[PDB]
């Protein structure tokens, strides 16, 4: 979606700059939240 | 690192890549991204792969049942730009070590 | 805030019912299996008179 | 007769690359597939093959 | 932040009800396997008891 | 300065009623399924005990 939304801005504006590609890091949620999806991954070992 | 689709992180100590260029290809390679072709097409993009796999499954499946297709489905991912992109380099192996999980979940195992 | 610990709740509460039900299964079957002893028994105590 | 042709595709150094790289990741795959009781004691002959 | 605390909160008792849905089949199994052993043991003690009689 | 306090206090008084609202209403819904929960068990309890007399 980043890179369509670069490419849809340029291609008018300043034709010839194409966006190849585009690469993301895993978001930084978080520690009160971080700490609930732990919990939730443990009651699933839990069951077994 | 890879995220999971049960909102944990695993990190994955070691990805190794083993891959080769035909002869013939050199000439363009060098020419379309220098002789740091391999940085710029294969290492940049590993972490984004493995993130992309693992954000579509769950602790268990990649870190016990899936492992033993992390590595294929890695390769194919970046064999499939690779091929379209710079004709005539291929990835001929993938290998990845066994994810780190959290203690907590380590325990319970 | 409140309109997600009504989920919450809510499935708390549906946990709480799921466990009632297969404590009241396992009575149930327990029951069974004491009144079949029961039956037994009753069958050697006509024997005995 | 194939060392030539074996020094030629990999360097002279051909068994790491070759053998021992692969050997942990060939080991986690069987390893994945099988419990700790196979692995320790019951399939523990058939890992070398 | 709360408000996101417990959209996770959810997801934890969706796992937490199967946990505590394999606890009580365990104790239910056990119970079971009593009163079953109990029904044996009283046949034996039923059987003792008409040869008692008999004597 | 206390009359303008006064003005504001009736909006925090306007908000705390839908927050009450959502409280009981959660709560309404906890009690219904706690009722529910109930019937079932006794549900289950009654067929026993029919079983229980056929014996
Ligand atoms: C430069 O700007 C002009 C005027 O808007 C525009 O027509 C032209 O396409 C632009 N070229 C580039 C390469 O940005
Ligand atoms: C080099 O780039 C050109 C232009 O994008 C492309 O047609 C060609 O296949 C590329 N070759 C290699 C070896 O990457
Ligand atoms: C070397 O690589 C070539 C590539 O065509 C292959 O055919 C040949 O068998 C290889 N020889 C070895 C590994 O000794």
């Amino acid at each position: 979606n980043l890179k369509l939304a670069l490419q849809q801005d340029l291609t008018s504006m300043a034709p010839g700059l194409v966006i190849q590609a585009v690469r993301v890091t895993k978001p930084n949620i978080p520690e009160a939240i971080r700490r609930n999806y732990e919990l939730m991954e443990s009651e699933k070992t839990k069951l077994l | 690192p890879c995220g999971t689709s049960g909102g944990v992180m695993i990190y994955i100590d070691r990805i190794e890549v083993v891959n080769m260029l035909a002869p013939y290809a050199v000439f363009d390679i060098v020419r379309n991204y220098t002789a740091d072709y391999d940085k710029t097409l294969i290492f940049n993009k590993i972490h984004h792969e493995l993130n992309q796999f693992c954000s579509a499954h769950t602790l268990q499946e990649v870190y016990i049942e899936l492992f033993d297709q992390i590595d294929e489905n890695l390769k194919q991912a970046l064999q499939k730009d690779l091929n379209l992109m710079a004709p005539g380099l291929t990835i001929q192996a993938v290998r990845v070590t066994k994810p780190k999980i959290p203690e907590a979940i380590r325990r319970n195992f | 805030i409140a309109a997600q610990k009504q989920k919450v709740v809510e499935k708390e509460a549906e946990t709480e019912r799921k466990k009632a039900l297969i404590e009241a299964e396992k009575v149930a079957q327990v029951a069974e299996i004491t009144y079949g002893q029961k039956v037994m028994e009753k069958e050697t105590e006509k024997k005995i008179s | 007769n194939a060392v030539y042709d074996i020094v030629k595709n990999y360097t002279a150094d051909y068994d790491k690359a070759l053998i021992f790289n692969k050997i942990h990741h060939e080991l986690n795959q069987f390893c994945s597939v099988h419990t700790l009781q196979e692995v320790y004691i019951e399939l523990f002959d058939q890992i070398d093959e | 932040e709360l408000m996101e605390a417990e959209k996770t909160k959810l997801l934890i008792a969706a796992q937490k009800q199967k946990v505590v849905e394999k606890e009580a089949e365990t104790e239910r199994k056990k119970a079971v396997i009593e009163a079953e052993k109990i029904a044996q043991v009283a046949k034996i003690r039923f059987q003792q008891k008409v040869m008692e009689k008999e004597t």
